[PDB]
């Protein structure tokens, strides 16, 4: 049960951090989806060739402790994405609001 | 009494100088205790007037929740008073220490969407109230210990040290007499 | 085990703090709340307040401030720290201000 | 391209460039904050643990010895008092000797970091430590340990700290 | 203050002072370990180095423990022990053990009419070994989710504390040097096993 909740969480963090890269790059959703990589290889190659990373996640620990190591790192990536996305979106909003005051009525200009 | 009744001798001087250094040390440690208790007392007084300015949010929201809920359901208070039984939020007493004074504190432990919103909006209020009573049981207990400590600092300064100094001045005066007789 | 919390309030803040899970009635069938309905005799809001004040099972007493004020006599007379009396706000009667029985210790300081 | 630091003192830009190429994906693109420096905060191991106690991200240790050699470790966890060894295999030792060398995990043992009231040390495998420091941050020692298969990190096995810094990514 | 005492302490190399509080509390011999002195401790240094080797470090630590407790005892009278650190509870409780079960000696009973120096060094070795282990267990579990205390040690080690406080009851006229050493060495093993098990 604890892993089933944790999978749905990290799959969501993967979808968020992928979606926000498409919102940043803008050029086309298929080109972004083609230019996703894990360890510098295509995701189909990454999954097909999987080997556990002993350094990031220790084998000789309990299944519970390994699960918590993965959960902490995913939670950090989620928080740092939220922070960076908010800070970048503010510039994008402000620059567009200056453009909206170059546009508009002779009253508002 | 003006003096400690000890009979004049170089032994009596040695004892009364040991009492003087004892009392002057006791006063300085009790002055440190008085400050350490007072620093905590002037801290939790800020926590009290701060927490009471969150009641003016969480009770408003709870009151609006109750108006909306009784408006939605027609009634509760005719029956949810009468339905009372063994019940699910309680207090465990627990302890904190400040300069060797022990302070009592409390620990909360726990045994349709509009009603669920009301249950949230009241449960988050009893989490202020069981905190604020921890601050008020601390504050009222800490005020007492400052008074007892300041009274000892005053008694050592005004009552105990002067009686030692009068005794010690008498001993020196009587030893000059014995020397002049000899 | 642990103490209860007790409530001395207008009927709407005895539905509040009861839909909040506070408060029982004991083996003797003594309750844990009082309801100051508009025709309440002034003695009642002391008569039970003294019963809470010297029971062993009550840890906190929550009182709407306007009916602490009806017993400001009996309520400021509580010098101990054993049951903590919180003077909570009410509905249309104004919120918690000055006149609180515990804050007054800091007279030259708050 | 070179990273952003909120100050610096033991590292010149050619040290920053060569370290920043090697740090893990966890900490690439984060600004570096000075958690502890003997030159800012006074010199003791109790101060180093006190300044580190609030942290919850990796750290870089930088040491200059009295022979002016620069060396240290990158560690996955802050330096804290621990009953047993702690850390993970992204930990590494490094030195500029004068060329830059980095000693990543051998895979042999997990003796990465151990902290005591009177010392801080990294590595294990018999009586060896890749890096050990005393309570004063005055004496240290380095020898090859099988956790990292490192060289001597200093000019000598036994050395005196000239100055020391702990950086965190935050 | 007396002219005879003032003249005598200008001459003699050893002085064993009394404490009237120890005498009134019927602690014997009533010797004051904070005003007594010997000026032969450097002269005897080669004898202890040749014949005993272990002792001078034990004596040194014992005199530190007894002075540290005299510094603590003046303050706990004012502020009632509640602020006292676990190392300092450890210090008071070993100072009591030394005072009551080493420095106290009944001169009118077969086992302690005369304490030989192997019995003396053995008892002090075990009490100072307990202090080293007990203080290490407390310090080495500060900054931890599980923290050792004097009370945790006392609850775990009451039979070791009973054996230590009982080391004085060995009779050197009935029990040989080899037996008394073997018993005291078994108590060190029992201490080490008990602390390793904590």
């Amino acid at each position: 049960d604890e892993l089933a909740k944790l999978d749905a969480f990290v799959e969501g963090v993967v979808k968020k951090v992928a979606q926000y890269m498409a919102d940043v790059l803008e050029d086309s959703k298929d080109k972004v989806q083609e230019n996703l990589l894990a360890s510098g290889v295509d995701l189909v190659t990454y999954i097909t060739r999987f080997q556990w990373d002993m350094a990031k996640y220790p084998i000789k620990q309990s299944l519970k402790n390994i699960s918590e190591i993965i959960a902490k790192g995913v939670t950090q990536i989620d928080n740092d994405l939220k922070s960076r996305a908010s800070a970048y979106n503010n510039l994008k909003g402000n620059l567009q609001n200056l453009e909206r005051k170059n546009a508009g009525s002779l009253l508002t200009r | 009494k003006d003096r400690i009744e000890i009979f004049p001798s170089r032994m009596a001087q040695t004892i009364m100088k040991a009492r003087l250094k004892g009392a002057q040390t006791g006063r300085n440690l009790l002055k440190k205790k008085s400050d350490a208790l007072t620093l905590r007392f002037r801290q939790i007084l800020k926590k009290i007037i701060e927490t009471k300015m969150l009641m003016g949010e969480v009770m408003r929201e709870a009151a609006f929740s109750l108006a909306e809920a009784k408006f939605t359901a027609g009634d509760f208070s005719t029956t949810v008073i009468q339905n009372v039984n063994k019940a699910q939020v309680k207090i465990r007493a627990k302890k904190d220490n400040v300069a060797g004074v022990t302070l009592p504190v409390f620990e909360h432990y726990h045994e349709g969407e509009q009603l669920a919103k009301l249950k949230r909006n009241y449960a988050k209020a009893v989490e202020l109230l069981v905190e604020l009573a921890s601050l008020q049981t601390s504050f009222v207990t800490l005020d007492e210990a400052i008074k007892i400590t300041n009274r000892r600092v005053n008694a050592i300064e005004h009552v105990i040290i002067p009686r030692i100094e009068r005794t010690l001045a008498y001993i020196i005066t009587e030893l000059d007499e014995r020397e002049r007789e000899e | 085990r642990g103490k209860l919390i007790a409530v001395i309030g207008d009927e709407d803040t005895v539905t509040g703090f009861l839909l909040g899970g506070i408060g029982e009635l004991n083996k003797n069938r003594h309750p844990n709340f009082l309801v100051v309905e508009k025709d309440t005799t002034i003695n009642e809001i002391e008569d039970t307040f003294r019963q809470f004040l010297n029971r062993d099972d009550i840890g906190i007493i929550l009182i709407n401030q306007y009916i602490a004020e009806m017993v400001r006599h009996a309520l400021d007379a509580h010098q101990r720290s054993i049951p903590a009396v919180l003077e909570i706000p009410s509905k249309e009667h104004p919120y918690d201000a000055a006149k609180d029985s515990i804050l007054r210790r800091a007279k030259g300081m708050f | 391209l070179p990273i952003l630091q909120s100050h610096s003192a033991l590292l010149e830009n050619m040290h920053i460039e060569q370290l920043a190429r090697r740090l893990p994906a966890r900490v690439q693109g984060y600004p570096w904050r000075l958690a502890y420096s003997t030159l800012e905060h006074g010199t003791s191991l109790k101060t180093l643990y006190r300044k580190s106690a609030s942290l919850d991200s990796p750290v870089l240790l930088v040491i200059k010895d009295m022979d002016n050699q620069i060396f240290g470790a990158y560690a996955t966890h802050p330096f804290r008092f621990s009953d047993h060894y702690y850390g993970t295999g992204e930990t590494f030792l490094y030195t500029f000797s004068p060329n830059f060398k980095v000693f990543k995990w051998s895979g042999e043992n997990s003796y990465f970091i151990n902290g005591d009231i009177s010392s801080l040390e990294l590595g294990g495998g018999g009586g060896r430590f890749g890096l050990w420091l005393d309570a004063d941050l005055y004496h240290g020692r380095s020898n090859s340990c099988s956790t990292f298969n490192n060289d001597i990190l200093s000019k000598k096995e036994d050395f005196i700290v000239q100055d020391l810094e702990v950086w965190t990514f935050e | 203050s007396d002219p005879v005492t003032s003249a005598t302490l200008g001459i003699v190399q050893v002085f064993w002072g009394l404490d009237k509080k120890l005498a009134q509390r019927k602690h014997f011999p009533s010797v004051n370990w904070l005003i007594s002195y010997s000026k032969y401790m450097r002269a005897l240094d080669e004898y202890y180095d040749k014949h005993f080797t272990e002792f001078v470090p034990l004596r040194t630590k014992a005199k530190e423990i007894l002075q540290e407790e005299e510094d603590l005892a003046e303050i706990v009278q004012l502020v009632g022990k509640a602020s006292l650190a676990e190392t300092d509870k450890i210090t008071l409780e070993v100072a009591k053990l030394i005072k009551d079960d080493f420095l106290q000696q009944n001169g009118y009973t077969p086992y302690d009419r005369f304490c030989p120096f192997y019995k003396t060094v053995g008892m002090l070795s075990n009490m100072i070994s307990f202090y080293d282990m007990a203080r290490r267990a407390v310090e080495t579990t500060a900054q931890s989710d599980n923290k050792i205390t004097w009370s945790i040690i006392r609850e775990h080690m009451g039979e070791i504390l009973y054996k230590l406080s009982s080391m004085k009851f060995k009779d050197p006229v009935k029990d040989g040097e080899a037996k008394i050493k073997a018993d005291y060495a078994q108590l060190l093993e029992d201490m080490q096993n008990a602390f390793r098990s904590l």
